[PDB]
């Protein structure tokens, strides 16, 4: 049972996937059809779902929420959730790229850690792609 | 607690941002999408 | 002078297409359409 | 003479193979807290389990056979 | 009650024979025989190359004769009769000894004042600084010793287990049921002796760890 | 058995870097 | 005529790695040292 | 002399494991250790498999070696003949 | 005399190699919540499990060369 | 006798590595779950851990060290 | 006997440095799985990471040099 | 041969002080990890650590001490 939607597109409602990985905030977690029970916060990376039969799936998604009931019910929530081939790969490189070059550029902490938030989001997706 | 959490961003600032990477990561083919995901309608009156 | 590079690049190209001969050819002799470079060259 | 020199040999030998015990106490707790996590024993964990078992009791018996040589 | 002996022959043509096993042809195809060497070769530099990214690549050139050397000499000696090379101190001492010293000049000969620098792990309390300062500078000079001996010990100890073992199948002249479980162990433990390659691995990714900390 | 001496041993091993390295660099992906 | 394939590399890394000398150094001390012992 | 060394080894790379390459290469792909991996005279070695004839002969040479180098060190049982 | 030391000197030896038989148990046992946690066995998760598990048996034995040496 | 001593000495100081091996395989088992919290390994992840072993073993070899200085 | 008895009291007195090696196992260990949360090694991590190394470090050598002067 | 026990007891009886590493090692890497989790560092976090690096020195002090008084 896995409930995994974006806020406009739907990709698994209820599927018996038994396997889905989600990069979490803190780190990396297996979902098999058994996990404990633990609400995970999101992490820029891929959502690499295998499902029951042989094959997978992989999407890189955006922040979110990883909630996996005591049940087998796992409600995936990913703001914005696409496969890997709408993205560019070159516009990847470019982009985290940038992102280095102005992390020093916001003076503030905040800033700065947004922008270390965005260079991050750029890693996790050239490692993707 | 990281980086962004307890010094001045937040969680939903982290979801903007990183949701804002991923839209520009997405080629102009599927450009229309994130542009209509993206919603900057809601003002703001005080 | 359009029509003399012309010339030359059909030229070329008859010489690529007739050198390639069999596969089991010379590391340098791969070299006449795929060569190294000097040293500090190959970073990765 | 030679014969108590085997004996203290043995006693100190096969206290060796006894530190592995720990090993497997390591092994199995980590394999509790693997299955609390994600429960599912016909999966990899209860095979590297065993494996690890398996390991440290070869060390410890490899030490028991050390004590078999200094007997023998 | 037999004794084990890592004796002396001739070594050079032993230590030689090695680089025999590789041939190098000047091919655009190979031999589908090298070809597994080259393809080795390349994967083994990509990760050796993986940390370095920097102008110190050039040694990662001679790290990789490094690595195959070791691990051709190692491996060779799980043969009945083989003498591994490595198997004596003197080789890898006078292994050890260069490439460290190698290291620590080439980190002396650029950026010479911040390799010495090394030596502050970015500040650290003060009131421990002498003691600190003393424990690194001792584990700098330990880890050339260390190296040799992480790899000649064991080298050594896994042919001494299997004379051991072997002598105590040949001298079993009784209940057949326990010979064949010790040959059994034989096998397996000769399986794990076979790990000799990651004794290189661990060798050369020290090696380089020391030369990228350096330089 | 145990190693002593330490004389030619240490010394064939630079040639054979240096035959080894000679061997490698013919090697290129 | 195999130097010139590799004395490039040669003096390329030497400049630092042909520091055999000191274990041709600490080879000879303790073999003395030994032939002292022995 | 070395001559000689060097073209006996030169043969017996182009036996086992062996442009002008395609001939070598035509020659290392019919694979004549493969054919007969203990020579001609006999008929096969054990291993049957991944063309690894002439390493095998390569390293049950250097076997042998070592155990004539050995044999001076290691002594027998009985003066009789073994069972 | 002498023998009796070498024998007692070998069964001191060999108890060395019990804290290398708990270093291999605790770090199978870990590759087990490693795998647990992250479902990529055939990873560097079980690759540095085995790099882990040669050190420590080389460690140890490392350590029962000086009883072999010992002994003989 | 002293050299029956210096066997004994040796044999036991031998068995000072048993630290050396618990301490490399715990840092090699943290390793690898913490490469399987967080999948960046070839970062300080695995550098530290490579420093650890280094700096771990010390003790083990300091202790072989006195060991064959005690025997020889 | 005297003299036997300073080389068995200097051997039995080393293996007090495996703790060190031990504790310096786990310590850098643990840093490897904080780090593997908080990225935050240029911090007080490695910091105290060192701390608890020396502090470790600095026992084991300490019991050396009981050891030494046991032999001296 | 009194001289000799002397000796030979505080050679076995310093070893106590292993122990006392081993738990300083794991203070510190627990202070570590503790600190990874929370960054509350300059509370409690590094009171508890020097509560117990001073309980373990304490111990291990209390071993030298018996070392000490086995000599005199």
């Amino acid at each position: 049972s896995f409930t995994f939607a974006s806020p406009t597109q739907v990709f698994f409602n209820g599927a018996n996937v038994r396997q889905v990985d989600v990069p979490t905030q803190t780190g990396a977690f297996g979902i098999l059809a058994s996990h404990v029970p633990t609400l995970q916060v999101l992490r820029p990376g891929l959502v690499v779902v295998h499902a029951e039969d042989g094959t997978t799936s992989k999407y890189f998604v955006s922040s979110g929420s990883v909630t996996v009931n005591a049940d087998s019910s796992v409600q995936l929530l990913a703001e914005e959730a696409v496969t890997l081939d709408m993205l560019d790969p070159g516009v990847a490189k470019a982009n985290l790229e940038k992102a280095q070059s102005e992390l020093l550029g916001a003076a503030d902490e905040a800033s700065r850690a947004e922008i270390q938030i965005r260079i991050e989001a750029n890693e996790a997706l050239v490692k993707a792609l | 607690v990281a980086y962004w959490r307890q010094a001045g961003l937040s969680y939903i600032r982290y979801s903007q941002i990183c949701a804002k990477a991923v839209r520009d990561a997405l080629k102009a083919e599927f450009k229309a999408n994130a542009e209509k995901t993206s919603g900057s309608n809601v003002k703001i009156v005080k | 002078l359009s029509k003399a590079r012309i010339e030359a690049y059909e030229k070329e190209l008859e010489k690529m297409k007739n050198i390639i001969p069999f596969d089991q050819m010379t590391i340098e002799d791969l070299n006449e359409v795929f060569p190294e470079t000097k040293l500090d060259k190959k970073k990765y | 003479i030679d014969t108590a020199a085997k004996f203290i040999g043995a006693g100190a030998a096969t206290v060796g193979v006894a530190g592995s015990g720990a090993g497997i106490g390591t092994v199995f707790g980590s394999l509790i807290i693997g299955y609390a996590r994600n429960p599912s024993l016909k999966q990899q964990l209860f095979s590297y389990a065993i494996l690890g078992f398996a390991l440290s009791e070869a060390m410890g018996l490899f030490c028991l056979m050390v004590a078999f040589l200094i007997l023998f | 009650i037999a004794p084990t002996m890592m004796g002396l022959p001739i070594v050079t043509l032993i230590i030689m024979f090695p680089s025999l096993l590789f041939p190098t042809p000047k091919r655009l195809i190979n031999n589908r025989t090298i070809s597994i060497q080259q393809w080795l070769i390349q994967l083994t530099s990509k990760q050796m190359m993986a940390i370095h990214n920097q102008k110190g690549q050039t040694w990662s050139l001679m790290l990789m004769s490094l690595i195959m050397f070791i691990g051709s000499t190692n491996i060779l000696g799980l043969l009945p009769h083989s003498f591994t090379p490595t198997t004596q101190l003197s080789m890898n001492l006078g292994m050890a000894i260069p490439l460290w010293s190698a290291t620590v000049f080439t980190g002396f000969r650029y950026k010479t004042k911040t390799s010495l620098a090394h030596f502050l792990p970015q500040g650290t309390p003060a009131l421990l600084i002498p003691m600190l300062v003393i424990i690194e500078t001792i584990s700098l000079f330990i880890q050339p010793v260390a190296l040799a001996v992480r790899l000649t010990a064991n080298i050594t100890a896994g042919h001494l287990l299997i004379h051991l073992i072997g002598g105590a199948t040949l001298a079993l002249l009784n209940i057949n049921t326990m010979t064949a479980f010790i040959t059994f162990t034989i096998l397996i433990l000769l399986t794990i002796l076979e790990f000799a390659v990651a004794l290189i691995q661990a060798y050369v990714f020290t090696l380089l760890v020391s030369l990228y900390l350096h330089d | 058995d145990t190693s002593t001496w330490f004389i030619t041993i240490t010394s064939m091993i630079m040639t054979l870097f240096i035959l080894f390295q000679l061997k490698i660099s013919n090697y290129s992906y | 005529f195999q130097f010139t394939g590799i004395k490039k590399y040669f003096n390329s890394y030497t400049l630092t790695g042909r520091m055999n000398c000191v274990l041709a150094t600490y080879g000879g001390i303790a073999l003395l040292v030994l032939y002292f012992k022995l | 002399a070395s001559v000689v060394p060097l073209k006996d080894r030169r043969l017996l790379e182009v036996k086992l494991g062996e442009i002008l390459m395609r001939d070598f290469t035509p020659s290392g792909i019919a694979g004549a250790f493969q054919r007969g991996y203990y020579r001609y005279y006999n008929k096969y070695v054990n291993v049957k498999k991944g063309s690894v004839a002439g390493l095998s002969m390569v390293l049950a040479a250097y076997v042998v070696f070592n155990y004539c180098r050995s044999y001076k060190e290691l002594k027998h049982e009985r003066l009789r003949k073994y069972h």
